[PDB]
């Protein structure tokens, strides 16, 4: 399959982690 | 055992001149120690687990 | 008695085999047992502590967010 | 000798011996073929000794 | 011969056991000089004399 | 079999496959890789999804959440099950020889790559279900936009786990990632409950959940020390030190039996000395059996529920199982009141066991027998039976001293089949004994964590020894 | 738990004989372990139990 590094595997996960937090922050902020 | 089988097998081997490089290892092509009844039983345990969980979720979905 | 012995024998043999197997196992020694316990106990604590703390930090963040 | 082998086997493992056969190997060791009485199972005895 | 004395069979058995290669960890010993067993005997090339 | 593999080949071209580590990673770097990969996994398990509105729904799979390490109302709702179920059934097919994996690295790689393909598919199917069935709400009322974000969150979140697991297995980490995650939840579950600083507003008043912590507060408050200790030990609504004592008692029993092994003497067929040992561990089949037993237990419950809810008036249906969705005090739970499934269910406490002994007896007989049966058969599927092991040793030019190559199967047959069968009976017994004594969490989960830790320690020692 | 000659000096003949018997039984088990795949720890114990046997016999003599 597609060959990817280990840090990008690390990075994409952090990107997913931070992004969900942004949605939660955005969602609550807009709900105010 | 029929002694004529020596001749049949001997003649049959002599036919191998035409398929040099791809002679079949074994003429007696004709077993899973795992019994078919037990193999089906093992399937009923493992495969279904994903399927049933979906159905139970479906049951809780209505 | 045959049908009973047909069912009894595989059971009876299995118990005998189990006893036979256990006597042949190299059971851990007292020094071996203590050594393994310390390593497992440490790993149990290190791993739980990390999760414990990680869980404790999130609680306020989760409640504050939600 | 066979008598000594028989008595040692009985006392060491508390079993009963039917007969003993012996040979001296080409490497100089003596091998004993100890047969147990029909009421003892060598396979069971071998487990106790640790052979199996 | 198959007909053997105990003393002869005991002498032959000791000659059997000496006739092996050296262990290979002997090589790594600190002051070692031995490379191989220089006293190997072959039943056909050299005879025991008894 | 080749046709099935080939049809999967074109899809394996696009799948995200981690690159192998070219340079020999040092132990310090590997441990770091594990620690971060572990740390991230915890971060994901705690985070609730975005858009949830209801989470107090009852959990019929309350048991399975710990085993598969899934936290309800969080990104790890799916957990590793889309991988475990995949990993199980692939090995089942290959063990059944339905899919003949060649010794070629491509066929092995395609087999492994194929495993992932079904693994993510299960994730997609479950996640689509989890969204469609509306276990959080009503897709009409949440709105299509909300639904898709939950699905994509679930899909990649499961995706991240697979690569993280793949990263560890590919040498960047240590041991097996799947094992690490499952053991991770178990220890945190045990440790958190003992030291939870959360308190519960019971009708009597505010009460600490922590078994250790609650004792301190009660001792620091209740003048009657005996009353405090007695109260802190039998909080039937909260974890108690009595359970903590039981959990530790299990911890010792499992260690002692984890070290059991039969050491067969072997050597190299080419060189003198070099005497080595092939170990046959008592838990030959490892934690796999009891996992199968629970599923077969779960499968019967589903079939019993579906038939009962439609034809409860049929005698056969009643014998199969009868359910009552008792909802007294806590969340609604479907319990088996009558039929075969009832006896197949685990009695909660010793008192319940003593009340109806036959319920435990039938439960004991089946659980032990099933665990032994699953282990005994998994050998011929796992590709680790006597004939298989003998084949591996012959390839490695190993042999038993004094034996011909062909008599090693017989020697291995003495211990392998018996270890597998007895291995299941012991692991099945330990789960029963832990639950009966009331271990914190679950004996199965307890067994998994300790077993994994030792295996993770085993590589730890081997890697540490080299340095 | 090691056997030292100083410990055995005051012991009666019967205790030393019994102590000797335990060592001899232990050695026999070890020689079984030597051929049935015992651990390196068990192999190393052979020399320790042999010299322990020599110590007891030395004190008896
Ligand atoms: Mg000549």
């Amino acid at each position: 399959g597609l060959k990817v590094g280990p840090v990008p595997v690390l990075v994409m996960s952090l990107l997913f982690i931070a992004s969900v937090f942004m949605l939660h922050i955005w969602g609550k902020y807009t709900r105010s | 055992v029929a002694k004529q089988r020596i001749r049949m097998a001997n003649e049959k081997h002599s036919k191998n001149i035409t398929q040099r490089g791809n002679v079949a290892k074994t003429s007696r092509n004709a077993k899973a120690s795992v019994g078919p009844w037990l193999l089906a039983l093992f399937i009923f345990v493992v495969c279904g687990s994903a399927i049933f969980q979906i159905i139970q979720s479906i049951r809780m979905g209505m | 008695m045959d049908q009973v012995m047909q069912f009894v024998e595989p059971s009876r043999q299995f118990v005998k085999d189990s006893i036979r197997l256990v006597k042949r196992c190299t059971k851990p020694d007292r020094k071996e047992f203590q050594k393994i316990a310390m390593a497992t106990a440490i790993g149990f604590a290190i791993m739980g502590f990390i999760g414990f703390f990680v869980k404790l930090i999130h609680i306020p963040i989760n409640n504050i967010i939600v | 000798n066979k008598h000594q082998i028989k008595q040692a086997v009985k006392k060491l493992y508390d079993i009963d011996v039917a007969k003993v056969n012996t040979l001296i190997r080409p490497d100089g060791e003596k091998k004993a073929y100890v047969r147990l009485a029909p009421d003892y199972d060598a396979l069971d005895v071998a487990n106790k000794i640790g052979i199996i | 011969s198959s007909h053997k004395t105990f003393r002869i069979k005991r002498f032959l058995a000791k000659k059997q056991k000496q006739n092996r290669p050296i262990p290979q960890w002997i090589w790594m010993k600190t002051g070692n000089k031995i490379r191989y067993n220089s006293k190997r005997r072959h039943w056909r090339r050299t005879k025991l004399g008894l | 079999a080749i046709k099935f593999l080939e049809v999967i080949k074109p899809f394996c071209v696009i799948l995200p496959e981690i690159q192998k580590p070219e340079r020999k990673i040092q132990f310090k770097e590997k441990v770091l890789w594990t620690a971060i990969t572990l740390f991230i996994f915890l971060v994901c398990c705690q985070i609730p999804l975005f858009g949830i509105m209801s989470s107090d729904s009852a959990d019929p799979f309350y048991w399975m959440r710990v085993i598969l390490a899934s936290n309800r109302g969080t990104l790890m709702e799916l957990g590793i099950s889309p991988i475990v179920t995949s990993g199980l059934i692939m090995q089942l097919l290959a063990g059944a020889k339905i899919i003949e994996v060649g010794d070629t690295p491509k066929d092995r790689a395609l087999f492994n790559g194929a495993q992932k393909l079904f693994g993510m598919i299960i994730t997609i199917g479950q996640s689509i279900v989890y969204v469609m069935t509306g276990m959080y709400g009503d897709p009409s009322e949440m709105g299509a936009g909300i639904c898709l974000l939950i699905t994509i969150q679930l899909f990649v979140a499961g995706l991240i786990v697979l690569l993280l697991d793949e990263l560890l297995q590919k040498g960047y980490g240590l041991g097996s990632g799947i094992s690490l995650f499952i053991a991770t939840n178990i220890c945190e579950t045990i440790v958190w409950k003992a030291f939870s600083p959360t308190t519960v507003n019971t009708g009597r008043g505010m009460e600490f959940e922590g078994a250790i912590i609650a004792l301190f507060h009660l001792l620091a408050t209740r003048t009657d020390k005996v009353r405090a200790l007695r109260e802190a030990f039998y909080r039937q609504n909260l974890p108690n030190l009595m359970n903590l004592i039981a959990t530790i008692f299990v911890f010792a029993v499992v260690i002692y039996f984890q070290g059991f092994r039969v050491d067969l003497p072997i050597k190299s067929a080419r060189y003198r000395g070099q005497y080595n040992t092939y170990p046959i561990k008592l838990f030959y089949t490892s934690n796999i059996p009891i996992i199968l037993q629970s599923a077969l237990v779960s499968n019967l419950y589903v079939i019993s529920q579906m038939l009962s809810a439609r034809f409860s008036g049929n005698l056969l249906v009643s014998l199969l199982g009868t359910w009552s969705d008792t909802s007294s005090g806590g969340p609604a739970r479907a319990y088996p009141v009558g039929g075969l499934c009832h006896y197949l269910s685990p009695p909660e406490s010793f008192g319940s066991v003593l009340e109806d002994p036959v319920h435990a007896v039938v439960y004991i007989v089946f659980m032990l027998g099933s665990c032994a049966f699953f282990s005994k058969t998994w050998i011929e599927v796992s590709g680790s039976s006597a004939k298989d092991v003998a084949k591996q040793l012959k390839e490695q030019q190993m042999v038993m001293r004094g034996h011909r190559e062909t008599s090693m199967v017989h020697e291995l047959n003495r211990y392998i089949p018996t270890a597998a069968a007895f291995g299941g009976l012991c692991i099945g017994a330990l789960s029963v004994l832990a639950d009966f004594l009331g271990a914190i969490g679950s004996g199965t989960g307890i067994l998994l964590a300790v077993t994994i830790i030792y295996q993770y320690f085993e590589i730890f020692v081997k890697e540490q020894s080299e340095v | 738990a090691k056997i030292k000659a100083r410990d055995l000096r005051g012991k009666k003949k019967e205790e030393l004989l019994k102590q000797l018997d335990d060592l001899k039984v232990e050695l026999s088990q070890l020689r079984v372990a030597k051929v049935t795949g015992g651990a390196a720890s068990k192999l190393s114990k052979i020399r320790v139990v042999r010299k322990s046997i020599a110590r007891v016999l030395t004190v008896i003599n």
